Formats: structure tokens, sequence, C-alpha cells
């Protein structure tokens, strides 16, 4: 996931 | 994640994977080249158990599933005299 | 007539002229003054009914009140929400927010504050372009609107339109000599706000109108503004404005194509190498001009490269994406100086989407110099150490050896952000207290993560001893949840938090390793919440005995070995024993409370309220008041 | 059919249970019907009437496999110089096969060898490749081994994965034993190579004082102590980890004091701050370095 | 805290439920089993139609008569009406 849902 | 035990009358049982493995045997028979690692069908011909009493062993892995880490007085596991004895050796060949 | 009030808001909000006509007739002038002018409250907005009429479109019921009860167009409250507590807006700025011509054409008609100020300053004007309509504008224009009249951070009319989408009102608002060289409160102007906003439209009006570029009050040029933004066509319009000499023009150049490098939505290789490769071409063709950078030291978080002087290392590094992408980022903070609002952010990108292939050493270096920088700049990071944390979660679901000083320079910054928050929460009064309070817990749970996955990890021992070293300084810091739970109580708790990502497969609460570790560097053994609730109250009342028994023995035993007094009360007066609620955890610290004569001399004292005040050791005045 | 005990012929049900376990030490191909066919083969040798098969189960389980692994190292040995890739390619299909066949064995392991110094067939087919393919080339081993940990020293790049599961065979042989897994390992392999590597860093330590100063030394040897971090980490246990850095440093940094001790009078007396960072982290490690370079500094 | 067997003609599935649930949330999960559209499949009750509102706290599914040591059985038609033809276990063999 990573930047998918923690990016922001 | 539904194994699906089918039984010696074609009873296909479909229980919750995580409850089924509570049995060595079943954890074993999907362990190696039974994995079949696709979640389509994942299933487990048992040829030698009664469908009556596999019923009885997936009612068994969903009570020790619910009632493992309780033990604040445990229903008793409601065993017919006539279905015992091979609920027995379902439970020696199933292990645990 | 509290209720007649409320009738009357109601049916003006509704549209009811029927039903308002009906319930304001036969009233006498105090009675029409009492029901339009009282301010109701209803969905958390105290309104007015004809200012709620404005808000709706209603303009057969503003006309109604205006043209016969003529209900002067001064009333006060509060409009809108989502960020807009205005007060003191009158009528007319409620129908220019809503961006109904019908009404404002009706309220200042009947006698409407054109240049209307709320408290912070707000023109009708100002909400007029805000919705994005052109009548309304010109309509409050022509009625003597002071365009150049703004709020306190210094946002005219022109600025707070150019945030929108909304062509029509700021080329109408230049047509009537808007101040291109404002000002704002950051000492930014129309063209920062315009840049930042994609609008190619009104940015090439400002420079028809000679917009004076300037820096910000950071020292930014709008055309910098841009450059970060991704908007190549943003910036692809001002080198004919023959203003930018030549290093402004091909720092943007660069800045532009290295912003392309790092994006979630703006990223693409061939265009960040076309661009990148235009900036190169631009520097090294005059000859007698050439333009030299000067490229920082290479940073170890930085990779190994120091940028690409070369013209072929440039050209080499086309087909690999991890170099272009890292070029990008040492230009990318060389002209903002690494101390600016967008610079790590694209590097916690670079970082994440580096982890989402397998690929793990270089993404945590990434994210150490984005968790550097926001440090140096005063800003929370708790989003920051608990991506961090769950990234380490998965890294260790996946049987991978985690890099242990990384650990123990996050730990450091992690309880230097404890104490941020920390004095934060001291110095912040009540304004932002739950944002705060909310930012602690955060902190506080992303560093027991830490600790957690610090345990799991097999370590050296001076990388242990500094671990141990860096909780026994947070601890010694005492950190204090809202709960009044210690750091020993999260750390015992089963309702600790834990986020929905792979820290689940690692990180879980109570864990025997992460008290341990607490207790080995003193924590507060005896630590007493807001209820009353000690460290020890907390895990007896464990509801999974036989599932985890390890980890509930193996705290029970530490807690009573480091000295938590067994028999200590909460307010309500409950030891441990009667706080169970399980057989398992009661019988287990039966086995560990080592009865004591003390115990029960202080329980006798307490029991009948005996004055021991200054007549015992100051050590037992807290044990007796353990009791 | 049922679970009751019945009467089972031997030398037909292990015919129609050796086509499985065959493949299945092999990794070959063998369908989901075949496999859960086989677990009430082995459950009805195990209970069979009137007198349970599960010696006779066992037993011929047992002769299988050192019929297999004895094949397996046979055809190892016929290589001469791939001994290495033939280890590791026969290793990870047994070290599978032999996991997959425990599997199929649970019934015989948990009521009739854990029940009744039988080894179950997990701990048993394990054991039978440390005795009939490991030990009897135990010598070509760990021999070939260290050739390619010291070619992999001279700067040579060998095959990172069949270095590190040939050498993490050892290791995973002896996995079913309760007191000390890692004897083995350490006795094949560990005091061979520590041996092995000190006699090579030995003669890297006097080769290299032989043409380099104090500032060029200890540079070099810090090189040779990060590649070592890493020489180690992609070919040998983690419990080797400490016991290799710690012995390269006392045969490179702790053999040689009397040339850093000496020479670091010069190294403080001039604040050379390259070198002096790069003689601190060496002289740490070392037992007695600190306590003189420290006087040094005091003075 | 409810436990259902959902009964096809052989094929059975072991599922649970919160106290406070209705037919769409196992419509949905036989849904995720069996791969059937719910849109042709209704649950029963002792050989009676069950309704989509409805939940089963007052459906007749209380938590002391489907405890996991024995839970109710739940009927399965699909559309090819088809009449529920829920086969029976086997028959126990009789005391020796």
């Amino acid at each position: 996931k990573h930047s998918l849902d923690l990016l922001s | 994640m539904y194994v699906k035990l089918i039984s010696s009358d074609g009873h296909e049982f479909i229980v919750k994977r995580e409850h089924a493995l509570t049995s060595g045997t079943i954890k074993a028979m999907l362990s190696g080249p039974g994995q079949f690692a696709e979640n389509e069908t994942n299933e487990v011909n048992f040829r030698e158990i009664p469908s009556h009493v596999l019923s009885k062993v997936c009612m068994y892995f969903t009570y020790k599933v619910r009632y493992t880490n309780s033990s604040t007085e445990i229903p008793e596991f409601p065993i017919a005299p006539e279905i015992a004895l091979e609920l027995l050796m379902a439970a020696n060949f199933l292990d645990c | 007539m509290e209720g007649l009030a409320g009738y009357v808001y109601k049916a003006a909000s509704e549209g009811k002229v029927l039903t308002l006509a009906a319930l304001l007739l036969n009233r006498s002038e105090s009675d029409i003054r009492y029901l339009l002018g009282y301010v109701s409250q209803q969905g958390g907005q105290r309104s007015t009914p004809l200012i709620i009429a404005a808000r709706n479109g209603h303009a057969k019921v503003v006309r109604l009140l205006l043209e016969h009860y003529r209900v002067q167009t001064q009333q006060t409250g509060t409009v809108r929400f989502d960020g807009y507590v205005i007060d003191g807006a009158t009528a007319l700025w409620c129908a220019a927010g809503a961006g109904h011509f019908e009404v404002v054409k009706l309220l200042v008609s009947h006698g409407a504050n054109v240049n209307h100020t709320t408290v912070t300053n707000s023109t009708p004007l100002r909400a007029a372009c805000f919705d994005g309509r052109l009548d309304i504008v010109k309509y409050l224009v022509e009625n003597n609107a002071n365009i150049s009249i703004a709020n306190k951070y210094d946002n005219t009319c022109l600025m707070i339109a150019a945030y929108k989408g909304h062509t029509d009102v700021v080329r109408y608002l230049l047509e009537q000599r808007a101040d291109p060289n404002a000002k704002a409160h950051c000492g930014a102007t129309a063209l920062h706000f315009a840049a930042e906003a994609g609008h190619i439209d009104i940015v090439k009006e400002l420079i028809k109108w000679r917009a004076a570029i300037v820096v910000n009050g950071h020292g930014m040029t709008p055309l910098k503004v841009a450059a970060e933004s991704c908007k190549a066509d943003v910036v692809e319009l001002l080198l004919s404005h023959a203003d930018c000499d030549r290093r402004s023009r091909i720092e943007a150049l660069e800045l532009l194509g290295a912003s392309f490098a790092n994006d979630r939505e703006n990223y693409d290789i061939i265009k960040t190498y076309h661009y990148l490769y235009l900036a190169m071409l631009e520097r090294f063709q005059d000859g007698d001009n050439i333009l030299e950078k000067e490229v920082l030291p290479p940073i170890h978080a930085y990779g190994n490269r120091t940028e690409c002087r070369n013209p072929q290392e440039l050209e080499s590094i086309r087909q690999d994406r991890d170099a272009l992408h890292m070029e990008g980022l040492i230009v990318r903070e060389r002209i903002l100086g690494a101390d600016n609002i967008d610079v790590s952010h694209p590097i916690i990108y670079r970082g994440a989407v580096y982890a989402d292939n397998m690929e793990f050493e270089q993404c945590i270096k990434l994210w150490l110099h984005a968790l550097h920088l926001r440090q140096k700049g005063n800003r929370n990071t708790h989003k920051d150490l608990l991506r961090f944390a769950q990234v380490f979660s998965q890294m260790i679901h996946l049987n991978e050896t985690v890099k242990a000083p990384d650990i123990e320079c996050v730990l450091r910054c992690s309880v230097l952000e404890i104490e941020q928050s920390m004095n934060r929460v001291k110095n912040i009064s009540d304004a932002d207290v739950h944002n705060a309070m909310d930012n602690y817990e955060c902190n506080l749970y992303t560093f027991l993560y830490l600790v957690c996955i610090s345990t799991k990890t097999q370590c050296s021992e001076e990388d242990q001893c500094k671990i141990n070293k860096q909780i026994y300084n947070l601890i010694h810091l005492d950190p204090r949840t809202r709960e009044g739970f210690t750091l020993l109580h999260l750390a015992v708790n089963s309702n600790t938090p834990v986020d929905d990502f792979h820290t689940n497969d690692v990180c879980s609460f109570p864990n025997a390793l992460v008290t341990k570790l607490l207790l080995d560097c003193g924590a507060e053994v005896n630590a007493v919440d807001n209820e009353g609730n000690s460290a020890l109250h907390i895990i007896v009342q464990y509801n999974r005995p036989i599932s985890d028994f390890l980890t509930l023995h193996s705290i029970i035993i530490s807690l009573v070995e480091a000295g938590a007094h067994t028999d200590m009360t909460n307010k309500q007066n409950k030891t441990p024993l009667d706080k169970s609620t399980t057989g398992v955890s009661e019988i287990l610290l039966k086995t560990q409370m080592k009865m004591s004569l003390k115990c029960l001399a202080a329980r006798a004292v307490r029991a009948n309220d005996i004055n021991y005040q200054d007549q015992i050791p100051r050590t037992l005045e807290e044990f007796v008041g353990f009791h | 059919t049922s679970l009751k005990p019945r009467v089972v012929d031997f030398d037909e049900t292990w015919n129609k249970l050796l086509t499985t376990i065959k493949a299945v030490v092999m990794l070959e191909y063998v369908e989901r019907a075949t496999w859960n066919d086989r677990f009430s083969d082995i459950y009805a040798l195990c209970v069979a009437y009137p007198e349970p098969l599960g010696e006779r189960l066992y037993t011929e389980t047992k002769i299988f496999l050192e019929n297999h692994v004895r094949h397996l190292h046979k055809r190892v040995l016929e290589s001469e110089e791939q001994v290495l890739v033939m280890y590791h390619r026969y290793w990870e299909e047994y070290s599978k096969g032999a996991d997959y066949m425990d599997c199929l064995y649970r019934y015989l392991n948990t009521q009739f060898i854990k029940k009744n110094p039988l080894m179950e067939i997990g701990e048993l087919a394990l054991d039978m490749w440390r005795k009939l393919m490991v030990e009897p080339l135990q010598a070509i081993l760990i021999r070939m081994l260290l050739r390619e940990i010291k070619n992999d020293r001279g700067g040579e790049d060998p095959n990172q994965k069949v270095i590190h599961g040939v050498i993490n065979s050892f290791v995973h042989v002896e996995q079913y034993k309760k007191k000390f897994p890692l004897k083995f390992y350490q006795e094949i392999f560990e005091s061979p190579f520590l041996t092995e590597t000190g006699e090579y860093y030995k003669q890297e330590a006097s080769n290299l004082l032989q043409e380099s100063n104090c500032s060029q030394y200890m540079e070099k040897v810090l090189g040779r102590l990060k590649d070592e971090e890493i020489r180690c980490r992609k070919y040998l246990h983690p419990s080797s980890y400490t016991k290799v850095i710690h012995e390269c440093q006392q045969r490179m940094v702790a053999d040689h004091l009397q040339f850093l001790h000496a020479e670091c009078h010069n190294i403080i007396r001039q604040e050379k701050k390259n070198d002096m960072a790069n003689m601190y982290v060496l002289l740490r490690a070392v037992s007695t370095g600190l306590p003189h370079m420290i006087q040094e500094l005091q003075n | 805290d409810v436990f259902l067997m959902i009964r096809r003609h052989k094929t059975t599935i072991f599922t649970d439920a919160k106290e406070s649930s209705t037919v769409f949330e196992l419509k949905r999960i036989v849904e995720g089993i069996l791969k059937r559209p719910p849109d042709e499949q209704r649950l029963y009750k002792d050989d009676q139609l069950l309704d989509d509102g409805k939940t089963l706290g007052e459906c007749g599914f209380t938590s002391q008569t489907a405890r996991p040591q024995a839970p109710a059985t739940v009927g399965l038609a699909f559309r090819a009406f088809e009449a529920l033809c829920i086969e029976p276990f086997s028959s126990p063999p009789e005391l020796p």
C-alpha cells in the first residue's frame, strides 16, 4: 500500500 | 478462507479455514502438494468419515474456536451415545 | 414568543411565503422586530430569518420582508461552517457567498451595506467572487465597493477570487484597477495564490497587469510556487515577461523538472527528463555565460550521487528511474534550502512507492531526511512515525532483518517529538487542545510500537543500551495520556489502539517484552491514573488469560518484582484482586502477593482515618496513600 | 468404508503409497485427490487388524529413505566440480520433500513413534540426510565451500543462493535436536571456517602492513571489516555473525596493536580527525585498545 | 453470537453472525462462499420462507437456540421455483 493511502 | 470438508456421503461441510486447522490432519492435508494457493475450492475429500459424524466434528471445530481461551464454565459438548465410538475414531484420525 | 420566532426562522429558510405571511400577520411593530431580527439556532448555525433567507436564495421571502416590514440590513449572525465561523455578516454577505444575484440586488436596493465588514474584515464583494458569479461582483462594485479592503491577513477581492477557477471575476477586477503588488500576511501576492491554483488564464492576466513579481514572506517567487506544483503550463508563460533575467528562469525550469520526478498525481519519466535536459541544455549552451550549480555534498540519505554536472551523466541515467528521481530531489532542496513546507513530502511519496516493491534499505534513509528536516521546522511528524513503524512491522512480518541504528535515531526523533508535543500543549490554549492531545496520544502509541518492534529485533549490546537509554530519557520526561495512563499502563493494556496496517502482525498489547523494557528503564511502577487504576489494575482485568498465559504471567511477575504494590487501591478502593473479572489473573496475582505486616498496618491506619501527616516516614505517606 | 481397524495387505498399500512418497520427496506433481487418499493409507496401516503395521510402515519408509538419499549421494558425488550446486539442488528438493512427507506421516509420528529411540519421519528424513549425504561428503563440502568463500574474499562473485543454502543446510539438517541444534553446524563448518578465515586475515594483515602506513592501514582494515559483515551476512548462519567479526578483529587489528598503539601518538598529537575516528572504531572492539589511546589523548 | 448451518441439497456451510444481524448479511456471506448472487437464493427456517428485511434476533435465531455446540439449520434454494430438498445426514449405527 504505502503511497496508496499513507501519502494523503 | 473456507475449506470444504467433503464426507463419505458427499456432504460438503464448508467451514471457516481457521476453524478447521485446529485439527492436525486437516492442517496436514492442506500442507504440501495439496495447498492449492488459489482460494477457489481448497476442498478435502474424507473418503472414510461418515457425514453424520463429520457434522459433529465441524460443530466441535466451531465450539473449540469459540471456547478456547474462555474457560468460564464452558458448556458440555453434546455427544449422542450412538454417535460416540464413531466420533472417537474420527477425532483419532482428525487429531484434536 | 420564542416559539413564534423559531417558526418565522423556519418559514424563511423553507421559503414558505404563505406560512410566513400568516405567522407575521396581525403583529405589532414591536412584534415584527422581535420576530424579524431574532437570532435562532439550528444545525450549529445562529442565523436570523433574513440572514437564512439570503443563503437559501428565497428571493420572494427576501422581497416580502424588505418591502413591507422594512427590516434593517445590518443583522449579525454566525454563517456557514467547515473552517468558516465568520460572525457579523449581514444578509448581503450570505447572498454573495451563495451566488444568488437576485437576493443581492434586492438587498442593496433596500439599503444593504455594500462595504460591510465582518469580524475578519470580510467584504460582501469578497464572498461575491468566492462563489464565482460575475453579476454579483459587477453589481457590488457599481454600488461603491472598495476592492482594496482586505482581511487581517491582507487578502483582497482579487486574491480570494484567484483561489478558485473563476476567470471572469479576476479579469473584471483587473479592469477595475486591482493592485498587483499587495502583500498578504506571509508576504504573499495574488500571483502566489494563482500559481498554485493551476490557472494559466488568471496568471497570464496578472503578467499583463504588470504584476511586479516579488518573493513571498518566506522568500519564494510565485514562479517557484507553480514550479513545485508540477504545473508546466503555468511555469512556461513567464519567459516572455522579460523580467526573470537568467538565473530565476533556469532555476524554475530545474524546479519544474524536479517536481515531476516526485508527485502522486503528476509523475511521468519522459516529461521529467525532457524538462531537466532542457534546463541543462540552456545552462551549457552559451559557454561565455555558462550557468554552474553549487551542489551540496552528498547526503547519505540522498544516495551516493552528487548530482550530474557533466552533460553525459544526465543522458546516461535517463534510463534509470531511481537516479532520475534522486537528481530531482537534490536540486529540489537546493533551491529552497531544504527548509520549506513541501520539501520532505515528495521524499515521503518517493520512499513509500519504493517500499511497495520489496525494496526497503533505500526507502528507510529517505524518510530519515524527511524526519530530520521537519524537526528543524517545528513540524509534527506523528503520521511519519506511524507510517515508519508500519513499514518496520511489514518488514518484520516478512522476516526481514531491520537495521537497528535507524531504530535508535527514530526513537530519538520520537522522544524529541513527544517533548515538542509536551511543551506545545503547555503553551497551546483551548483553541486546539483536542488536536494537540490527539497528536500526543498518536506520538505515545507510535513510540510504543517502536519499542515493541525494537524488542522484536535481535540487536547488538551497544544498540540495546542506546535504545534503553532513550526510553529511560522519555520515561523521565513522564508522558501522560488524556486518561492519565503513563507509559506503563499503555504497555499492559488490551485497549491500547493498534493501527490497521501490518503493525497488527507484530505489535500487540499487552506485550511482555515492552513492559519488561519499561520496568528496566525505571518506569513509575506505582503510577496512578485519573480514575485510580495502577499499572497492576490494568492487566489483572485482561480478558484472554489462557490463550496467551505466557504474556500475562511475564507481565504480572515483572510488575510484582518491580515493586508494584499488589494491595493498591483506586479511587473506588478496589484492589487488583477485586478488579480481576477473571479467576486466572486473580490467582496468578495471589501467587505473587507476598503478604506483609506493612500493608495490613497501612490499611488499618487509613481505614479509621488516623492522621499520619508528617508523623511517619515520607516514603510511607505515599505508601499509606496506596491503600 | 469407515475408520474401524480393517485387514490391510502391506505389500499392496505400501506400493500404492510408495508412488506418492517417492513423488513428494522429489517435489514432483501428485494430484490433490491422491494426496488426500494417502492420509487414509497411513491411517489404515497404523491401525491395521489384528497387529498395527506402524513398525512395518516406519521400517519400510526408513529403508526407502536410506535408499533414496544414498541414490542422491551418488549423483552429487558423480559430478566432480558441481558438488555444491548438485547438493543444493538435491537439498531444497529434499528439505521440502522431507517436510511434506512428515505432513503425510503425521498419524505415524503422533500415535506410534512419539507414543513409543524412534524418530519421527520429519526428524528421520533429515537425520538420514546428515548420515548418508552430508557426512560422506563432509570433506568435499567444507573444502569447496571455503574455496568459494575464499574466492569471494578474492573479489569473485559466487552464487550467493547456492552457498547460503548449503551452509544453511548444516543447521537445518539438525533442526529437530532439542539440545544444541547448531552443534553439527559449528562442528562441520564454523571451526573449519574460523580457522580458515583466521589464516586468511592474518596473511592479509601482514600484506597490508607491508605496503601501507597507519593512515592507510586502518581504512583498508575497516573496509575489510565492513565487507566481512556482508561476506558473512549473505553466506553464514545469523549466529556466526558475531564470531566471524570478532575473530577477524582479533587477527587484523588486535594482533597488530604494537603497530597501532605506537602510531596512536602521532595520530592524536596532530589532530588527524579522519584518522582518529578510524582508530577509535578499530581500537574499541579490541580488548585493550582504548586504555592506551585514551591516555595518549589525555596527555 | 449466533451460529447457523446453511443447508443445500448436500452442501452445508457453518456460519457465525452477531446477535443483531439481518438476512442480508447471510445472503452476502453465502454469495461470497457459494459464488451465487443473492437475487436467486432465499434463506429458510425449518422449511418456511424468510424475508430480506427482518433481523435474525427476532427471527428465532436466539443465542440460546443456536449455540456453537448445536447450531440451528437454515435452508437454501437456488433458482435454475425449486422446493427445499435438504438431504439428511447419515444414519448412526445402532448400539452394539
